[PDB]
């Protein structure tokens, strides 16, 4: 069983910048590499085939190269439409074809803290047999934020869930919905609930919490 | 003018089987091989199973290597998958795909042509409709940070649940998330829109869930 | 597994008044909805068949219409013999007819409180090795009446059971009795008995209790 | 002139079959397609199986489908139906009915004619005669307020207890309420009646219950 390793996780770039891709088997599987395009909402589109023959309709910006046993993608120029997850992949000459995870392209912009709001359980939710509090981030550019949760100045888990946003299109920013639910049984055993907040875009941690 | 549709898909339970098919047009369908690749939310493309040109080889992955049955009619220019003993862990789309070549055994080749993957979702839970409950903003304590008000929609099956607000007056300032699968089966997802905090008293906020699946629709008021 | 979807309870009119019941499916069974009444007591009888077209025998004041999705039955001036239960029905082309659970029509009253009357354990009972009490509300207008029961200043739920009376044919009114199921041994070893009943017609909750 | 009758019916328990039947007049029997419903108390009303004229098609709900057999005879104008392997969640009441069509493939038309239906219950238990436990009246809380005084009707199994007050003679402010089965599988049902708190200490009040299938009347004295 030989796996597909590509980047990490995600680049950020500005348009016309240059943005680099790279594929790694831990064994050799083949001399040649396949590269693949997937945005939002459609299939996957092939790019590049035979490591090096770039396919028909597409742009020659997008050119196949290598180095070592690696296999990479380099976009020369990055286009607004370039904004995609790229797959590699390889054959095994045989039906048995495999992908790598994955990567992805972000737009870079400047680190901005969220705006950050909690919300308190309804009475139509308490009146169903349960309770649950959302804690919400607006308009934070780095993806990477933290939310914890407490309950009467004590430390929460396992007992949650996150959400997030895909990058705006407009401001580029990221939106996060995290939710806290407690069963009405042990949420009326608590007094004070709260949320707190970790950020790149903060000098320090934001809490906010109700009674 | 060259495409694949794909056709089948649906809600079945566990344990019990699902066959799926795609169309080709616009091309020869009997001088190429075919492969079914499927892709979960949030995950990468998995190869799924794949057939060579006049069935001269057939391959499975091995999570549906005693499952999964791939077979092919050139005649009638379609390509077909038998899914059986169906599992919660095979919940994803399905895309039909063609391969550049004829033979299987060619590693110069990758997949040109992807149809619109299909939605096949395994699970033991009924078409159950939504709940909506409110999410009061904070106007007491957030008035000078501009306000946040919402709703959540819980407890519903099917997957393709719309919300907007005002009957889709209010679009700007309006976030809303990916629903997520609770252990219990059903999905629970968040809308929230921000708005000045002057206006909550001057302007009456509702959020619309539209359950199409199910034919229901909510209208809920959302207050301080 | 098609199932119809009917009005959430009962529907509230007076004589002479506009009653609309409406009906819709989860997914297109058919082009045509059927409507049925029932009395109690009786077997249901069709009113309407073919969407629009009235069953010989039927008054003119039902009348089919519908939205969309949506069908609905009229009643263009509301009698005192249309007070009755109704059903969709949808035939999805099959022998495999579905029915609705159909939707009331009550007669719209004033509201007013209970009278609230407690009944505490025989001593028959007492030494059969049981014991029951039970929570009487009577004539009041509403159907939604809630009765729970305390012991020891504890809240009991699970150990009763409910039994509504039909809305009385002169003064329009409900009977409600709430049974507290107990045993001999677990009825004595308790000091003080209670019963609290919440109404539309009261403007604060009232308890009443014995030794 | 057009009416359908119903036949058969009791108090059986689980593991054991019934036979219904529906006799028909006053119409061309096989002029027409057959239905088969029930209704449980509480509920709103449930197909169970219909046969179409010729015995052309023949359908069942899910729930009785490997159990129940429809069947016709138009030589004696008459509806058969058999359920076998009875069950608890079966007991209800159950109406044969005549379709406006000869063919359920038709969705313009509904049922047409409806029968008198029978009483089919299911369970474990005997025709046990019920015993009453008198309820005193409150008259050292209650007095001021009108006296209330009741009687409980407890472990029978049987639908049709009459209970009434003073032997019928006592039907003002009498209140009756519906019996609600219990999980020993008999029924427990109260009765209170309203009267003067002044007429406590001068009318004695009996309440009656009367059995028929049991051979059983209970009278008891209720008072303060």
């Amino acid at each position: 069983d030989i796996q597909l390793t590509q980047s990490p996780s995600s680049l950020s770039a500005s348009v016309g910048d240059r943005v680099t891709i790279t594929c790694r088997a831990s064994q050799r599987i083949s001399s040649y590499l396949n590269w693949y395009q997937q945005k939002p909402g459609k299939a996957p589109k092939l790019l590049i085939y035979g490591a090096f023959s770039l396919q028909s309709g597409v742009p020659s910006r997008f050119s196949g190269s290598g180095s070592g046993t690696d296999f990479t993608l380099t976009i020369s120029s990055l286009q607004p439409e370039d904004f995609a997850t790229y797959y590699c992949q390889q054959s095994y000459r045989t039906l048995t074809r495999t992908f790598g995870q994955g990567t992805k392209v972000e737009i870079k912009r400047t680190v901005a803290a969220p705006s950050v709001f909690i919300f308190p359980p309804s009475d139509e939710q308490l009146k169903s047999g349960t309770a649950s509090v959302v804690c919400l981030l607006n308009n934070f550019y780095p993806r990477e934020a933290k939310v914890q949760w407490k309950v009467d100045n004590a430390l929460q888990s396992g007992n949650s869930q996150e959400s997030v946003t895909e990058q705006d299109s407009k401001d580029s920013t990221y939106s996060l919905s995290s939710t806290l639910t407690l069963s009405k049984a042990d949420y009326e055993k608590h007094k004070v609930y709260a949320c707190e907040v970790t950020h790149q875009g903060l000098s320090s941690p934001v809490t906010k919490s109700f009674n | 003018e060259v495409q694949l549709v794909e056709s089948g898909g649906g809600l079945v339970q566990p344990g019990r089987s699902l066959r799926l098919s795609c169309a080709a047009s616009g091309f020869t369908f009997d001088d190429y091989a075919m492969h079914w690749v499927r892709q979960a939310p949030g995950k990468g493309l998995e190869w799924v199973s794949g057939i060579s040109w006049n069935s001269g080889s057939i391959g499975y992955a091995d999570s549906v290597k005693g499952r999964f049955t791939i077979s092919r009619d050139n005649a009638k220019n379609s390509l077909y998958l038998q899914m059986n003993s169906l599992r919660a862990e095979d919940t994803a789309l399905y895309y039909c795909a063609k391969d550049m070549g004829y033979s299987g055994n060619d590693d110069y080749y990758g997949m040109d042509v992807w149809g619109q993957g299909t939605t096949v979702t395994v699970s033991s839970a009924s078409t159950k409709g939504p709940s909506v409950f409110p999410l009061a903003p904070s106007s007491k304590s957030t008035s000078g940070g501009t306000a946040a008000l919402g709703c959540l929609v819980k407890d519903y099956f099917p997957e393709p649940v719309t919300v907007s607000w005002n009957s889709g007056a209010l679009t700007s300032g309006v976030h809303t998330f990916p629903a997520v699968l609770q252990s219990s089966g059903l999905y629970s997802l968040s809308s929230v829109v921000t708005v000045p905090s002057s206006s909550l008293g001057t302007q009456t906020y509702i959020c619309n869930v539209n359950h199409k699946p199910s034919n229901t629709k909510v209208d809920k008021r959302v207050e301080p």
